Formats: C-alpha cells, sequence, structure tokens
DNA sequence: TTTTTT
C-alpha cells in the first residue's frame, strides 16, 4: 500500500498551509505496510515540539512521515492531526481533559495548544516513515 | 542629446493621452493623490489593528466570508454604524432576504438613513449597486451573502436545472464593470460570503466561498470570521468570541487575526478590546485573573473590568488614545 | 455646498433604481414595513419563550432536527395546527411517506384543509415548495425529512453509484431560489431534518445534518429537539419528555432551550408547560412535591396540577396571561 | 464552476 505524500504540518504551533491538495497533485508517493483507507497520506513534520524524550516512545522528531487517516476516529491519548479555522494545522496528540480538548506534545518545552470550537481533527496518525 | 529628446517625446505622447482621455487619464503615481489610500473603522480596533492600515479601504472592494453565525451581519452592520457615525451614506443589499432591522438597530445603525434594497435577482443586486457606485452618494455598500445572488436565468430555471458558472460568470462581469466605478467614487463594496467544501480536498483547506474565482483576485481585503467560543454570564450564554483572520491585503501586511466578543443586542465588544489591547501595551497590569490600572485593582476577570471602564469614561478615553498611538501601524491622518 | 449635490444625486439615482425595478426595489430601512418580522405558535409556549420573538419567523425558513423520534413531525404538526386555526392554508411535503392523517387530525391539524404531497424526487420537492411560495396562498410549508429528498438522478440510478454533492447541490440552488419567493410571499418554510455520523467533531455531539451546508446559512432559525426522557401514567409510557434548543437564531438572541412534553395523540402538553412556567415565575407555589397558586393548594405532583389546570379554565387563562404578558420579549398585539 | 457522505 502506498499513499500520497503532502506538504508538512508544524508539530506544535498551528501554522497556517497555504496551498490545496487533492489525490491528484503531490509528486511524492510512500509506501508501508499499514493499511489505511484511500483517503490517508503523508505529512512530514517540520518542528521538534512532538519530539519525546529519549526512552520513551512513540516520537515524531523533524523530518520524518507520518501517515493520517481522515477515517479513523481519534480518541483521547491518540495522535491527531488538527485544523484551526479552516486553514492552519498541527500535528499533536489528542486527550480531553476536564472537558475542554487540548492537544499536548511530547515535548515539555512546548506549550499544550487550546482548542476552540473553530478546531476539528483532520485524521489520525497511525503509522511513521523516515524519508 | 538623446534623454532630452526622449523628455520631448514623453512629454509629446503624455499630452495626447491627456487630451484624449482627459486631465487625470494619465499621471505620475506620487503626485496622484485620487490613488491615496482612506481607510473607516471597522467597529473593532482589533480588527483595524489586524488590518495594518485602520480599517477596510475607501474605493475597494471587500469579502468577508465564514461558517454560519459566525458574526458576518454583525460585523458588516457595525462597519455600516461606524461610517453612520461620520455622516456616510450606507447601503445594505440584502440578497439573503434575512436582515432584522431591530437587532440592526440595535447594534448602532441609523436604520431610517440606511438604504436597504431585496434583489429578485443576482442581476439586479449587481446593477443596484453599479448604480449606487456611479451617483458617487453611497459609501458604504454591503452585498449580504453573495451565494444568494441568484442569477435571472436559474430563478426563472427549475430546482435541478443545470447552469455551469452563471453565478461566477455574471459575478466575474460584476468585478469588470464595478472595480474601476467604485475606484472613481470612493465607494466602499463589502461582499458577504458563505462557505461550500470542496469535494476531494484531502489535505489544506477544505472550503471554498461561493462566487466563482474573479472576488478573490479583485478583492483588496478578504477577512475569515468564526466562532471561536461563547460568552456566557453564568449561564446564560450572552455573546459569542470571535476571530477575524486577514487572508488577503492589498493595504498591509496580511494574515493578521483579530479577536473580539460580539454581544448578542450590543454588537463588537469595543470595550473589552480596549481592556486586552492595554493589556498586551502594558497599560492594563494582570495579575492572574486581577486586573489593574496603574496600580488601581479595576476588576476580576474580563468582565469587571470591561464593566469598570465601562463606568469611568475619562480613563476609557485615555487608554484609548494610548492604544490608538501605540498599536496603529498606520494611523490615519 | 458638495452636500446638496450629493443629496441631489442620491435622489437621482434612487428615482433610476426605482423606474428600473420597481417602487419597492430600494428605500430607507426605517421605512420598510415588509421587513418587519412576523412571528408564529410553534404550539409550545416554553418554545415560543425561547425563540425571542415569540415563534417561528414568517417568511423565513426553518430548520428542525433531531434524532429519531425525537418528536420532528409532531412539533411541526403543532405549528401547522396552530398557525391554523389563525386562519392560515398550510402544506405539508411528505417526502419520508410516513405522515398519518389520523395521527394529524389528533394533533390538532385541519386534516380537509391541509395540502399534502408525496413527491418522487426532491427536485419535484422543492419545485413544488416554490409553486407554493410564489402562489402566495399558503402560509407555512412542512419538508418533512430533507434527508429523503432524493436527486431525480440518484432515483433513476440503481443502489450503489455515487453521487457526490448532488442533494447538497440541489438544495444550495432551492435555497437560493426559495429565499426571495418566501421573503416576498411572507410564506413560513420549516425544513425537517435528521442526523447523521461526523467525523473529527472536537467540540458538541459527533453529530451533523443531511443536505448539505447551504440550510445552515439560510434557515432564519435552527432548531436541535431530542427525547430526555419519558412521561409515564404508572407503568404505561403516555408520552416523552422533549428539550429543544435554539442553535441558531436570526431574528432573538440563539442558544435558549426549551423542554415540554408529547403525549402520545394530544400533542404539545401546553398546560404542563403552563405548570412549569407559573412555578418559575413565582405564579404557581412549589412547596416540595405540593403546587399552589394564590394560596389556594391545586395538587401534588405535575400531573395532578396539570390535570387540575384542565380542570378550571379560568385560572388557566389568568396564568396564561400573565406568563405571556412576563415573559415574551416582541409582544404583536 | 458546483457540492458532501457514512
Ligand atoms: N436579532 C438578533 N438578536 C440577537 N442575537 C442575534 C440576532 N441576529 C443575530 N444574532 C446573533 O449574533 C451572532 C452573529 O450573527 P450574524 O451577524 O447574523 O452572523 P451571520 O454570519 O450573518 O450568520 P448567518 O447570516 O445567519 S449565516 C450570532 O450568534 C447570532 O445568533
Ligand atoms: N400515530 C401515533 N400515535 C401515537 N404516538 C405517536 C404516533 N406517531 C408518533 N408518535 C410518537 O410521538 C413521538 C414523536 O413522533 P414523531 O413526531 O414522528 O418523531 P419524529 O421526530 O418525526 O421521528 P421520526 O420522523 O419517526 S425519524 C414519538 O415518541 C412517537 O412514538
Ligand atoms: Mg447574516
Ligand atoms: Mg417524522
Amino acid at each position: 500500500y502506498e499513499y500520497p505524500v503532502f506538504s508538512h504540518v508544524q508539530a506544535g504551533m498551528f501554522s497556517p498551509e497555504l496551498r490545496t491538495f487533492t489525490k491528484g497533485d503531490a509528486e511524492r508517493w510512500v509506501s508501508t505496510t499499514k493499511k489505511a483507507s484511500d483517503s490517508a497520506f503523508w505529512l512530514e513534520v517540520e518542528g521538534n515540539s512532538m519530539t519525546a524524550p529519549t526512552g520513551s516512545k512513540p516520537s515524531f522528531p523533524d523530518g520524518m512521515l507520518i501517515l493520517v487517516d481522515p477515517e479513523q476516529a481519534v480518541e483521547p491519548g491518540d495522535f491527531c492531526i488538527a485544523r484551526l479555522g479552516g486553514d492552519e494545522f498541527t500535528f499533536a496528540k489528542l486527550i480531553r481533559d476536564s472537558g475542554q480538548v487540548f492537544l499536548q506534545p511530547l515535548n515539555p518545552q512546548y506549550p499544550m495548544i487550546p482548542c476552540n470550537e473553530s478546531c476539528s481533527v483532520v485524521g489520525k496518525v497511525i503509522a511513521s516513515q523516515w524519508p | 542629446a538623446i534623454d532630452e529628446n526622449k523628455q520631448k517625446a514623453l512629454a509629446a505622447a503624455l499630452g495626447q493621452i491627456e487630451k484624449q482621455f482627459g486631465k487625470g487619464s494619465i499621471m505620475r503615481l506620487g503626485e496622484d493623490r485620487s490613488m491615496d489610500v482612506e481607510t473607516i473603522s471597522t467597529g473593532s480596533l482589533s480588527l483595524d489593528i489586524a488590518l495594518g492600515a485602520g480599517g477596510l479601504p475607501m474605493g475597494r472592494i471587500v469579502e468577508i466570508y465564514g461558517p454560519e453565525s459566525s458574526g458576518k451581519t454583525t460585523l458588516t452592520l457595525q462597519v455600516i454604524a461606524a461610517a453612520q457615525r461620520e455622516g456616510k451614506t450606507c447601503a445594505f443589499i440584502d440578497a439573503e432576504h434575512a436582515l432584522d432591522p431591530i437587532y440592526a438597530r440595535k447594534l448602532g445603525v441609523d436604520i431610517d438613513n440606511l438604504l436597504c434594497s431585496q434583489p429578485d435577482t443576482g442581476e439586479q443586486a449587481l446593477e443596484i449597486c453599479d448604480a449606487l457606485a456611479r451617483s458617487g452618494a453611497v459609501d458604504v455598500i454591503v452585498v449580504d451573502s453573495v451565494a444568494a445572488l441568484t442569477p435571472k436565468a436559474e430563478i426563472e430555471g427549475e430546482i435541478g436545472d443545470s447552469h455551469m458558472g452563471l453565478a461566477a460568470r455574471m459575478m466575474s462581469q460584476a468585478m469588470r464593470k464595478l472595480a474601476g466605478n467604485l475606484k472613481q467614487s470612493n465607494t466602499l463594496l463589502i461582499f458577504i460570503n458563505q462557505i461550500r467544501m470542496k469535494i476531494g480536498v484531502m489535505f489544506g483547506n477544505p472550503e471554498t466561498t461561493t462566487g466563482g474565482n474573479a472576488l478573490k483576485f479583485y478583492a483588496s481585503v478578504r477577512l475569515d470570521i468564526r466562532r471561536i467560543g461563547a460568552v456566557k454570564e453564568g449561564e446564560n450564554v450572552v455573546g459569542s468570541e470571535t476571530r477575524v483572520k486577514v487572508v488577503k491585503n492589498k493595504i498591509a501586511a496580511p494574515f493578521k487575526q483579530a479577536e473580539f466578543q460580539i454581544l448578542y443586542g450590543e454588537g463588537i465588544n469595543f470595550y473589552g478590546e480596549l481592556v486586552d489591547l492595554g493589556v498586551k501595551e502594558k497599560l492594563i497590569e494582570k495579575a492572574g485573573a486581577w486586573y489593574s490600572y496603574k496600580g488601581e485593582k479595576i476588576g476580576q476577570g474580563k468582565a469587571n473590568a470591561t464593566a469598570w471602564l465601562k463606568d469611568n469614561p475619562e480613563t476609557a478615553k485615555e487608554i484609548e488614545k494610548k492604544v490608538r498611538e501605540l498599536l496603529l501601524s498606520n494611523p490615519n491622518s
């Protein structure tokens, strides 16, 4: 199984993404053993905010591709791609602490991202491949 | 020798062009006062800061879009009320047929002076806007929900009939015919847009706006407004927390964001924006949940600070002048 | 000087617009009596209070959605019966093909004067709605189960064919073609929707409506109805406890919610609403499990108090009048 | 250009 590679996602900032991606877009396709849906795609990480301290896994350093499946539900404690305001994206782990949704990073140096009503989950991060 | 001949030829060509087309047909960009950018307040100080030049530009096309009940009509009516306070004449093209005159009055709009038109067709709406712009007596025109700008053929047609790009072509022709007229008459045309879903977008922005592609090119400012939370007085929801992102800007830097509260029956919370901007500009001290101005504890929480600044007009005006001097990148003359 | 010229130009352009498009094409919003919001009862007093304006606005689009057996059809038929009691003519577009005329007669609907259509396709249903709105002789239209508005191309094809955004496109076109007609004829169109599943919902329920996004933008009032319990006469379940949330309101403040009982065969328990509202407005004294009015003990338990109010019409009228005076923020007459 | 669907 091989899936498209679409741009990058900022790990801990909710950075804007200018450009829109269709299935016909992208000239990079990366294969893996993970059996995701046909809407799944690869996102490559720029940012060290989701790099876990050594000895604890999983970790997502800058440059590694993460497979995102929008057709799989994200539960608290899972890793997801979140969209803020329709244009901004982030890659963080999802926890619903005290009835308010938060995106917390694997790097303590970076702060927890509060989520508002304009926030939604793009998909679930289900695989990781170095390019 | 060579340069003097070039100057003579250029002067002759310029004189010929002025004789053919008029006095202001061609001239140097530096000595063209008609091309100066003039702005008006949007009713939100944070949005005035985010727009860079201090508000929406006169003589341009502005697009505001977002999801349902994101505050597009309220922001529009706050702009209209701010313009009407300055003696300007405004017009509301209510293509959605969903304007409440009483609520518009409650937002500060001079309803007795607001020209209101509920056009049958999209062509009628755009022709009314064109006539109002050509008049030179209307300063702000708002077209609510260009998604409701239905072409005459589609209205005369049946449900399910296909009219491929007919509204898009009509909006393209409207932009072509309206840009110059709006620039000449210094009229601000604000287009309100609804959001539709792009089918087949695996990553990125999944939304488009209605009406095609012409509005994206011709708009000098494009605002993406969204509801990011609720304002509650304990149990009742009394307002909404609103974010505005400047996705396009031809008069300043884009992608700046503005946060404010829209209170139901009052509109944009100007005083709360003043509180936040004073807090950011080191004018109001925030110790945890305690807001203090120059040592005097003004209240606890945003609501109490807003109420106190409402109760003390002198200090509110002082903080407002300080914030306008400091934060405004392009303070208007 | 220039102000007189501006006034002259404004008058001339306005006269030109009226000449081109009609006498009511453009005018000041203050003197526009066609923009006044008029409402009709929803059959539930708590809902009329929660709606702020006293009911569903005439000439607008209203969406009522919720889970199965939540009371959408019953509430819509109570709206129809209340409208028909005021001499209005109503139509019911039964797209789901599951309307029981005997139950409608039980709820109080005049079956003989109710126009009913069981359309084959969604295009036919929306064309019938457009024709009824353009006629001007129908005051209330109901489209049962927007989810059942099947496109003609979807009906003609076989099961398994993918019609991507066909229903959403059809509903967007219908909203475009119907908003103006409904506003012109002052016809209330109520769309009943089903609830469907949704991915990625950070806040609120993981639910969505059918038919696309246009109905979210075009509806003046959107109602979320849910069944929050059961009403039992001993061991028999005789009704349902229902909560209606105003998730969208264009004529008053949104997010207010109402609670009432839908009793099978009778509809909305108006007298139970009267009991609860008189209790909350200190009109009916609540002493633990005992209810009293003006010192006189009226009964114990909500059911027995409601039975008492049925037994005594005069005190019912008095409590209703006082509650309507105290709580309705927009009285018309 | 147009528009989600489970
Ligand atoms: N008459 C009113 N009274 C009180 N609150 C209102 C009224 N009209 C609108 N609101 C609220 O004000 C907020 C902003 O509303 P709008 O300005 O109409 O936004 P909108 O983008 O125009 O939404 P649309 O046009 O229905 S898609 C929302 O929370 C509305 O519920
Ligand atoms: N003919 C009937 N006689 C008695 N009770 C009924 C009858 N029809 C419906 N009910 C009950 O009335 C309540 C509301 O019914 P409806 O108005 O049909 O709900 P609904 O929102 O339309 O849900 P749907 O259309 O079935 S998905 C439910 O508790 C039903 O069991
Ligand atoms: Mg609006
Ligand atoms: Mg039903």
